[PDB]
């Protein structure tokens, strides 16, 4: 290893914003009430005789993890570009664009909100494509995708292939879902962090406040594609260094079995002389997962 | 004119809302057995953080206070060491009163009551024959500070909250308490002692 | 000195002869507290006759504290102890020194009770019976199983944590920490066996 070392992120959101349409006007945001009761009590529902609420995000994706932000060390820049360009050729790109895809389709990004009477996914992107799936309550993460459907997922899975692996491709998407609601069913938006709660909201042009969700906490759910781990797959987790799991308050790489991202860095060197006499092992992808989502690896 | 007896909790886990809650139910068992009596609840404890770890009871009748002090559900609390039990004695002439009024109004805080009320609203249109166009309020509301009492339903399949608020006495009419000893906002007068005094006796 | 017996409806009545002893090691201590006064003949010629009915007594004694206990009860129930309620009635199924299930007919009968019980029990917004706390060395009894292989089963996540400990520090095993529901459900599904 060597003491400086880093990537910058391949993949983000902006965040999401709640709203929905009159007649009079296309953009009304949903709002948030609050009683001072400081310490206060609050609430957010669809309001009476709006029959359907839209939610909005955009995408930027880019080919950012074919080289290393910064590294102190020609040896080990050597080895880091040859080996993601080793797997590059084979594909998998495919793979993790398949992973990614398939959960922009299925809607989990919406977390505790999923419980509609029918959801609506629609997706632009810069290419000129457009993807429609009529109804996002029926696809899981095991399975096989009724007809028309899967097609879809093939035809995006290339476009992102391609924003993952070439550069000078600047490709953006824009996802726009509908949620078809009950009679005033109560909205779960991001909540504030403090030292009762608070709900977060964003300004908008005019000065009216909208409720919201997080950048990250869209991302999290993006990326929640690691089932690589004890033969047995489960639901996937988070990527995450240490296999991080906090449902269950554990961690599945936990660095005593040797399977955690640290530990792998260090292979590399056999890793290329593999990918040369090639089948890809769970062991690359996994290290391929995490340089997508970079960070530091430093201090070695 | 007046009697009284308390009880203290013993155990220092102990959850005051969840306790608190079955001597009002025992309370109003006890009403509906002999419908014309009055009896009040007071909180002699009572905080502005925090609802306290006492309760007390106060009627007029001493001969009636003593009956519900003979409640099984109290012997058996003390008798496991978990109760720590007054005697019966008069109400000390110097002092002030309290109301401890409960405010249903706090519900329409609450998602679920302004879906009730709605529902509600929509279908009661029909006898009009005008088309159902409601009119909501601004976004901005002011209350006074509350603390909870979890409560059962009575032989159903529910379970909810009452909100009590604590009220300064100012003398008028004539009496009468509600169902759990509670006063109310209008038409249910009375009012107890606010004895935080002389507590040393538990 | 033997056993010899034949049309054993009881179950006192099969068996090896240490569980016959165990068995009424475990009876007189329940049932006979009265200080020793060696009626050691009279004293323990009842527990036959006891065991008579057990396929439908032992329910009913269980039973009868579940409504004491609850009738009792000052937090709610999904912080409460599972102690608080069945008096260690779990640790006594060691006293008959075999592990297996259709051997040990003590242990094998409560684990009957307990899994009706939640069965009739389904969660919902509050809290009931069902919810209570185990600790590690309990969930140990009722699995059949050393405790080592209970910290192998939570660390391959077969099963959540409910309490969160401060840092700097360990649960031991007498701290009291998992769902009933959440261990009988798991039992019924991957520990089955041949006995």
């Amino acid at each position: 290893l060597c003491t400086h070392l880093s990537y910058s992120r391949s993949l983000s959101p902006g965040k999401a914003v709640f709203f929905y349409k009159t007649a009079e006007s296309d953009f009304v945001p949903l709002r948030i009430e609050v009683a001072k009761i400081p310490q206060t009590i609050e609430a957010c529902y669809v309001p009476p005789n709006v029959d359907e609420l839209y939610c909005r995000f955009s995408l930027r994706v880019e080919a950012n993890s074919m080289r290393p932000y910064v590294c102190s060390n020609p040896d080990v820049l050597r080895v880091m570009i040859g080996l993601a360009q080793a797997y590059q050729r084979l594909g998998g790109y495919n793979e993790l664009a398949r992973r990614y895809s398939a959960n922009v389709l299925r809607g989990i990004w919406l977390w505790r909100n999923q419980y509609t009477q029918g959801t609506k996914i629609e997706i632009k992107t810069s290419l000129g494509s457009t993807y429609h799936i009529p109804d996002a309550r029926r696809l899981s993460w095991s399975g096989d995708w009724p007809e028309l459907e899967q097609k879809q997922l093939e035809q995006l899975t290339s476009e992102m292939a391609k924003a993952l692996s070439q550069p000078d491709i600047f490709w953006f998407a824009d996802v726009t879902a509908s949620l078809k609601t009950g009679f005033c069913q109560e909205i779960f938006p991001s909540q504030k962090f403090t030292e009762s709660r608070q709900l977060a909201t964003v300004e908008c042009s005019d000065g009216q406040l909208a409720a919201c969700i997080n950048p990250q906490k869209i991302g999290a759910a993006l990326q929640k594609i690691d089932d690589w781990w004890a033969n047995d797959a489960d639901l996937p987790l988070r990527v995450h260094e240490y296999g991080a799991n906090h449902e269950a308050l554990t961690a599945l790489r936990h660095p005593a079995t040797g399977q955690d991202f640290y530990h792998l860095l260090t292979k590399a060197e056999q890793f290329v002389t593999v990918l040369e006499s090639s089948e890809l092992p769970g062991e690359v992808h996994y290290l391929m997962a995490v340089l997508v989502k970079g960070g530091l690896f430093q201090k070695g | 004119n007046r009697y009284f007896f308390a009880i203290r909790y013993l155990s220092d886990d102990v959850d005051c809302g969840l306790l608190a809650g079955r001597c009002i139910s025992i309370l109003h068992g006890f009403r509906q057995a002999h419908p014309g009596i009055q009896i009040g609840v007071a909180f002699p404890e009572w905080s502005d953080r925090d609802l306290g770890r006492s309760i007390a009871f106060v009627s007029t009748n001493k001969s009636l206070l003593e009956r519900f002090r003979e409640r099984s559900y109290f012997q058996v609390m003390q008798a496991d060491n978990f109760f720590a039990l007054s005697l019966v004695l008069e109400v000390p002439d110097t002092c002030q009163n309290v109301r401890f009024i409960r405010n249903q109004n706090l519900a329409k805080l609450f998602v679920g009551e302004r879906r009730r009320r709605l529902a509600r609203a929509k279908r009661r249109a029909k006898a009009r024959g005008e088309a159902f166009q409601p009119h909501m309020p601004d976004e901005t509301k002011v209350v006074g500070v509350f603390h909870s009492v979890f409560m059962q339903s009575a032989s159903s399949g529910q379970s909810y909250i009452l909100h009590i608020q604590k009220h300064r006495y100012e003398r008028s009419e004539d009496s009468g308490y509600s169902s759990y000893g509670l006063a109310s906002n209008d038409l249910y007068t009375g009012y107890v002692p606010d004895l935080g005094a002389i507590f040393s006796t538990l | 000195y033997g056993c010899s017996f034949e049309s054993s409806n009881p179950l006192l009545a099969i068996g090896s002869l240490s569980a016959r002893f165990g068995a009424l090691y475990w009876y007189q201590q329940r049932y006979l507290s009265d200080h020793e006064a060696v009626r050691d003949d009279r004293a323990l010629t009842k527990a036959i006759g006891h065991f008579t009915a057990w396929p439908d007594a032992f329910w009913r004694e269980l039973q009868q504290m579940v409504d004491d206990a609850l009738v009792r009860q000052t937090k709610p129930l999904n912080h409460t102890d599972f102690v608080d309620v069945f008096g260690s009635v779990v640790a006594d199924c060691r006293q008959i020194p075999m592990r297996n299930t259709g051997q040990n007919f003590i242990l094998k009968n409560l684990i009957g009770f307990l899994t009706d019980l939640v069965a009739r029990h389904p969660q919902c917004r509050v809290a009931n019976v069902g919810d209570l706390l185990l600790s590690a060395v309990d969930a140990a009894t009722l699995l059949s199983t050393s405790v080592e292989q209970v910290r192998r089963l939570h660390h391959e996540g077969f099963l959540p944590l409910s309490i969160r400990p401060a840092s700097r520090n360990t649960v031991s095993p007498h701290r009291a920490v998992f769902h009933l529901r959440h261990v009988v459900e798991l039992r019924q599904a991957r520990m089955q066996s041949h006995h």
